[PDB]
């Protein structure tokens, strides 16, 4: 038995459970903060857990299922989880990130050359920064000596910021220390929302 | 409240009846007082309507002991059918829920004490019997 | 409820997950395991009440096994031959049951979660490497989770975006740890990163300087 959430991405608001197979309502729902544990909401599709705000409803029956709230309380930004506990075995969906939404922001990029203390090692690592942007959608790009890079560079963001609820990303690139010494420029190349032209940041080796 | 339950289930036979009482998934004696120590699962007594029956002693103070003393029984005539599970997975009934032999009272035990009743239609039944209205389900065929 | 604590192993092995309760009876409610792996959904790993009732999943039914033994409402877990994606948070939750819950079974309750780490590679302290100009220091070549950093032993708590870590290629991890300041203060303070690897006991502190 499958299940299948529609909203991948969340920025009054729903959400939206489907299954492939036909179930009389035996639909819960979960709430999950990034660091805590899942909390239940509901668990008939219809009534809620003791204890959760009233503003917290769901409707829905059959093949498909609903999660409607109102009010968005800064409480409620977090992930969310629906299990189907008809029969076995018991499954659940990918959750829906419920994402804060703020004025779009322009990443500041930075980039970083390799240092020398790693350098002596064998290996090299670049990094290019961008700090507070919004969207969580950007792409980065390599570039060494106009020649594109792909399969050895490793992103990571951040979770959404507290204080202006922005996100942050790093992209790393691996390269060993005589690759590296072959080549003389080195290039970040990053797209965004809150960018009307890709900014390109860059350097060479001195 | 809870605690006024028989669980005196020992699947010696190998059956593994237990599956069916925590979710959901084929070929007459008046009702007393029976023993816990010999039922297992939920007792109901079926009136017009569907009525839950506890552990108690022989005086009818509710014990909560989940029918491990002896001194834990049920009394089905201070209900004026029933049914229940024994140790080992039998429907033991008195008089059950049968009252056409062609339907069947409701009740969220229907399928675990009669599993060839699964394929049955539920009807909504009003009737004063008694001077007392009672609603209830049954399944009949 | 309470869970056993975090355990890392090799491949190819098998780990021994505990559990406990309190504050309900152990016969009636099942208990469950939910396996989460990082940046992903929930897994739905399952059930055993000391009824001697079990159902696993369709993937884990080879070798997971869950026991009851309700000794002391253990319900243990038994996970053999481990693989590099069962890398996840299991928790040890209460499912409900037909008996006294509404429906089948809910989830109401839910363990603290522990971390279970399957990697071939050993215990190896990180290498600092600094990333000079905002600035960071680079935690590379470490393992296992977790690395905490802080700036000044703490002074700093503005503007600080530590990066989550990122698993490379050769099996080890890879962290780093920016932060934003003006220009005008670049030659007046001192900035040292405080990466601390508590697997390996490596404090490290890194001075960094721009040129």
């Amino acid at each position: 038995i499958q299940m299948t959430q529609s909203p991948s991405s969340l920025s009054r608001v729903s959400i939206t459970c489907r299954a492939s197979q036909t179930i009389s309502t035996y639909l819960a729902w979960y709430q999950q903060k990034p660091g805590k544990v899942p909390k239940l909401l509901i668990y008939t599709a219809s009534t809620l857990e003791t204890g959760v705000p009233s503003r917290f409803s769901g409707s829905g029956s059959g093949t498909e299922f609903t999660l409607t709230i109102s009010s968005l309380q800064p409480e409620d930004f977090a992930t969310y989880y629906c299990q189907q506990h008809d029969s076995h075995p018991y499954s659940f969906g990918q959750g829906t990130k419920v994402e804060i939404k703020r004025t779009v922001a322009a990443p500041s990029v930075f980039i970083f050359p390799p240092s020398d203390e790693q350098l002596k090692s064998g290996t090299a690592s670049v990094v290019c920064l961008l700090n507070n942007f919004y969207p969580r959608e950007a792409k980065v790009q390599w570039k060494v000596d106009n020649a594109l890079q792909s399969g050895n560079s490793q992103e990571s963001v951040t979770e959404q910021d507290s204080k202006d609820s922005t996100y942050s990303l790093s992209s790393t690139l691996t390269l060993s220390k005589a690759d590296y010494e072959k080549h003389k420029v080195y290039a970040c190349e990053v797209t965004h929302q809150g960018l009307s032209s890709p900014v390109t940041k860059s350097f060479n080796r001195g | 409240h809870i605690n006024r339950t028989a669980l005196n289930c020992n699947d010696s036979l190998q059956t593994g009846f237990i599956t069916s009482l925590f979710y959901a998934k084929c070929p007459p004696r008046p009702c007393d007082v029976v023993s816990a120590r010999t039922v297992c699962g939920p007792v109901y007594c079926f009136t017009p309507s569907p009525v839950v029956v506890g552990t108690t002693d022989k005086l009818g103070i509710p014990t909560y002991n989940w029918g491990e003393n002896e001194t834990d029984v049920f009394m089905l005539e201070s209900l004026r059918g029933c049914t229940w599970m024994n140790s080992t997975g039998f429907t033991k009934t008195c008089g059950g829920p049968w009252i056409t032999p062609r339907c069947l009272v409701d009740y969220p035990y229907r399928l675990w004490h009669y599993p060839c009743t699964v394929n049955f239609t539920l009807h909504k039944v009003r009737m004063f019997v008694g001077g007392i209205e009672h609603r209830f389900d049954a399944a009949c065929n | 409820l309470v869970q056993s604590g975090a355990e890392v192993k090799k491949p190819g092995a098998s780990v021994k997950l505990s559990c406990k309760a309190s504050g309900f009876t152990f016969r009636i409610y099942a208990i469950s395991w939910v396996r989460q792996a990082p940046g992903q959904g929930l897994e739905w790993m399952e059930i055993v009440p000391l009824g001697g009732i079990t159902n696993y999943a369709q993937n884990f039914q080879g070798r997971a096994a869950i026991t009851a033994d309700t000794s002391i409402n253990t319900a243990y877990m038994e996970l053999s031959s481990l693989r590099s994606d069962d890398t996840a948070v299991y928790y040890c939750a209460r499912v409900r049951t037909a008996l006294v819950g509404p429906r089948e079974g809910i989830f109401d309750f839910w363990g603290q979660g522990v971390l279970v780490t399957v990697s071939s590679a050993s215990t190896k302290g990180p290498s600092v490497f600094p990333l000079a100009p905002a600035l960071g220091c680079l935690v590379k070549d470490y393992f296992p989770e977790p690395v905490t950093v802080s700036w000044n032993s703490g002074a700093l708590t503005s503007g600080v975006h530590t990066f989550p870590a990122v698993l490379q290629s050769s099996g080890l991890y890879s962290l780093s740890s920016v932060v934003t300041v003006p220009s005008s203060s670049l030659g007046t303070q001192t900035y040292i990163c405080n990466v601390n690897h508590k697997p390996s006991n490596t404090k490290v502190d890194k001075k960094v300087e721009p040129k």
